[PDB]
């Protein structure tokens, strides 16, 4: 199973926009029209159909100190395996 | 800014308490709370995190919930361990900012115990050194909300007067405070009627205590 | 266990600055923030800022910008605070905590220090005076004490007949006076028949001045 | 918490006892209770677990029950070592912790009894020490409670004396008591009347006893 | 027969730390936790913490948390109870218990030992003043007793008549007073006509201290 | 017969769980979804099947101190050898 087609079928459910323009090098932010609220709402959804906790606010501290990049959390081939991390975390 | 309500919960062991803490605005910051414990000479302890998730290792009785402006946490039922001060804790990015809560006192809940007042002239030993310290006790008392007043030959005092207070006695759960007037030695062989006095509920009218100098 | 241990000179001059050491062990030190809060005697936590061993970066709370810097040493384990241009409002306990950078699990500041003094003061190590309060005697009971004036720097110590005496003893907080030296008061409560009976003392200590003196307290 | 009520039971030899804990919040599903059969100068031992379990070697006559907040121990009918205190006891896990009851001290039910009351004046020999110590006994009444005051030349004493109660007799199962009274030689000196009186169910009214010092 | 058995220093000054060491026998030691408990005077039982053989873990009543260290010697077949800061209020009769580790069955604490006393106290050894409580001048019963005053540590023992005379003997459990050291009284009825033709004496020893007294009761 | 497929036939009886999706391997609370209050009327059915007193409260204390695993008592094939273990200790 692919968890970047996973997290895409996610967003297309979510957002008024079309599947094809969901992409593996997509940033979720600043590349697909998707605002903040949208976005939780995404967040609450993948945290659902995955049984985890996207650590919104850690990556963005993360970011902000510039220890971590948006692109490794954001852009949604990372954030697939961002994702499964936490997953095989959760064992 | 974080608001906790009330300041003091006075509580038997075994009841239920409720801890409220409230936002300057709805928590943008992922609807996260947290709570800490902390007892005298202690460092503070998490109890709760992201509003609901309970710490390793923190019994089950300690509970949150909540979201937005509005925060609870919860002691289903209080064991003799849980009186402590209790402090709310948000964050926010943008930039990165933590700020707690001012903090609640859960308190034992007793019932209401006038003081015995008591008041001390300054030592012979002291006034040989050019200062002179009158202090004024109240003992074994409760609830903590008592107000001392001093009067030197009927005048009010303000300003030259300081108190401390206890915690509260392990055995009767009481409260004592001491108040010490400073005056100059001068002042103080200068005048005659030392007197102090003592409001709190479970007296009728406020009591006042006093001495005559040189008696 | 995992463990934070703070250090540093506690007396430190108006307008000096302080470094507080923040010592930790038993868990990996790149993997948290170090936090650091204050609490100023009978107040609330005060937090302070934030420090990422992992790149070095910081937040303070903006009552301190300015005046703070926070540093990390992670072969040594260390985070470090320094506090500039101190006044009597920086007297308070110090303490750091740590917060994961990369977990969701006890997500909060879960591991605090035991906390540091830091006493912003002009004072110099001062003994202090002991003065009998003495019983002028509550239905056959008598109080009693001893006034700890004017010593510094905390803390004193108080007990009674070389800590025989137990029952109705109570020793209250120290105050700062205005002199900035400190004061405290013990009492007790006795039968009123036993101060014929019996001798009462209160044995004072004051370790920083190498202080230990009794004083007799006589009707 | 829990809570053991009431704190005495009083019944005679052959009697059933039914004894109460109740805990504060309901005790998880696992509905554990364990109760502690103690007698002074003895350790504790273990009579029921598991709310209705007896340990090996426990005579049937004693039998627990309960579930959720309200338990009881039973005993069928008291033996004359049953005569004890009990405790209960519940357990947790996450963290592991244990917490008591207050006990219930289970006392030997007889008929009333007046007590016999006697006043001693200090002894000479300790007189020379400077401390005198007046004792007021009350001997052989039956039930506990009694009420012991101080009169010193009629003014009633308070703060200055000190009581101790032995446990009921191995015969006949009454209460003995001493009030001890103590003062200094000099304020001994400087008053004439001492008296004891002493207020119990067995007696019409409050009997006196007392000593003119000197006499 | 299965048994533990708690020993240690009973008289400890205050700040001292305790060392109890809780010796069993007649059972697998590894098949059974450690539990201590503690029973101030008159009060009930205090759980304290317990003591895990299988791998030597703790978990501690929150009150004694950093002040309690429980260990074990399984070769020994030994578990140890250290207490740190000790005050007046850790005077204690202490007890360890077992609570089967693997078992649902006698699931409790099922054996206790017989209990060691804890005396937190800064007295010196001092024996007894014994004084008489004579039987009054003004038929029937009467009353006569001692009053043992002013001793340190527990216990006196008192017999009458050197154990002839145990009828009607009340001796009183004994008082902690507020100068350190302890009180109580010892008192029997006789027949009123028995006061010329009887003599009365108490035997009072106090074993810590090196003092044995008989003092005559006259009417 | 297997002590498992006892187990297995008595936890079939008692919740809303059919038969073969009890496994060996199955963890008796993460991987079947089995309540407290459920586990409990289990418990009580086995130890009256088997004679016993599964001993929960002291296997959660046992897991607790790190003495033992959740997996050595609550998986099922393990759970068997506990019982076993248990009938011969009370003979
Ligand atoms: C952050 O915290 C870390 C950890 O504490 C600090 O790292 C230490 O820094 C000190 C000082 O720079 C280092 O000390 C130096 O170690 C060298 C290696 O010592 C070993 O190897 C030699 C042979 O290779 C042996 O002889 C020796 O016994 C040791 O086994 C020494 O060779 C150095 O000695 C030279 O310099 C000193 C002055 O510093 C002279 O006194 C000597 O005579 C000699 O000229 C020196 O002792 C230490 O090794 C570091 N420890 C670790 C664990 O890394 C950081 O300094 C600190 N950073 C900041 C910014 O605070
Ligand atoms: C837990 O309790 C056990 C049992 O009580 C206890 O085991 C004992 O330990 C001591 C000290 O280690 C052992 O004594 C040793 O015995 C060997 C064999 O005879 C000797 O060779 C040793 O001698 C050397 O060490 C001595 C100092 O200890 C020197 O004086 C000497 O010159 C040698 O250098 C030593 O005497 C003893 O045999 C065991 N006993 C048993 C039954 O195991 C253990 O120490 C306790 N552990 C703790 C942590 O308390």
């Amino acid at each position: 199973t692919s968890t970047f087609d996973r997290v895409a079928t996610i967003i297309a459910e979510t957002a008024d926009i079309p599947r094809e323009t969901i992409t593996p090098e997509s940033h979720a932010i600043d590349d697909l029209g998707i605002d903040e609220l949208d976005f939780l709402d995404i967040a609450f959804a993948i945290d659902k159909a995955f049984g985890i906790s996207l650590p919104l606010f850690k990556w963005e501290l993360d970011v902000y100190f510039g220890s971590a990049t948006t692109e490794q959390y954001f852009v949604l081939k990372n954030l697939a395996a961002r994702i499964d991390e936490l997953v095989a975390a959760k064992g | 800014v974080l608001t906790q309500s009330p300041a003091t919960l006075s509580l038997s062991p075994g009841e239920r308490a409720t801890l409220s803490c409230r936002a300057s605005q709805s928590l943008s910051s992922y609807n996260y709370l947290a709570w800490y414990q902390q007892k005298p000479g202690q460092a503070p302890r998490l109890l709760i995190y992201a509003a609901s998730k309970r710490a390793t290792g923190i019994p089950a009785r300690f509970s949150g919930s909540g979201s937005g402006t509005d925060f609870t946490l919860t002691i289903s039922s209080l064991e003799p361990e849980d009186f402590a001060v209790y402090f709310c804790q948000q964050r926010s990015n943008r930039p990165p900012a933590w700020t707690f809560g001012q903090g609640t006192k859960v308190e034992i809940k007793r019932t209401v115990a006038a003081p015995s007042v008591f008041i001390f002239p300054p030592s012979d030993e002291q006034l040989k050194s050019g200062t002179a310290s009158v202090v004024c006790l109240l003992n074994n008392f409760y609830p903590r909300e008592a107000k001392v007043q001093w009067k030197v030959d009927n005048a009010l005092q303000s300003g030259n007067s300081q108190e401390s207070v206890t915690e509260q006695d392990s055995k009767d759960s009481t409260y004592s405070l001491s108040s010490t007037l400073t005056l100059s030695k001068a002042d103080y062989e200068k005048h005659k009627v030392y007197a102090c006095e003592v409001t709190h509920q479970g007296l009728s009218s406020p009591v006042t205590k006093s001495f005559n100098r040189g008696e | 266990e995992v463990q934070l241990v703070e250090s540093g000179t506690e007396v430190k001059k108006p307008g000096a600055s302080v470094k507080v050491s923040c010592k930790t062990s038993g868990y990996i030190f790149t993997n948290y923030y170090i936090h650091w809060v204050r609490q100023a005697p009978g107040q609330g936590l005060e937090w302070m800022g934030i420090f990422n061993p992992n790149g070095g970066g910081t937040s303070y709370a903006q009552k301190f910008q300015g005046r703070i810097t926070l540093t990390g040493n992670t072969s040594a384990n260390t985070g470090y605070m320094v506090l500039r241009s101190l006044t009597s409002e920086d007297t308070a306990v110090y303490y750091c905590a740590r917060d994961p950078r990369t977990s969701g699990d006890n997500d909060g500041f879960d591991m605090w220090g035991q906390g540091t003094k830091v006493t912003v003061s002009s004072a110099s190590t001062k003994g202090p005076s002991v003065f009998p309060l003495a019983p002028s005697s509550s239905g056959g009971t008598a109080a009693l004490g001893c006034l700890v004036k004017d010593y510094f720097p905390e803390p004193v110590t108080v007990s009674w007949n070389s800590g025989a005496l137990t029952s109705g003893v109570h020793t209250f907080p120290a105050v700062l006076q205005s002199s900035g030296l400190y004061s405290l008061s013990s009492v007790v409560t006795v039968p009123s028949s036993s101060l014929g009976t019996q001798t009462y003392i209160c044995n004072v200590n004051h370790k920083p001045s190498n202080t230990k003196v009794d004083k007799k307290v006589e009707p």
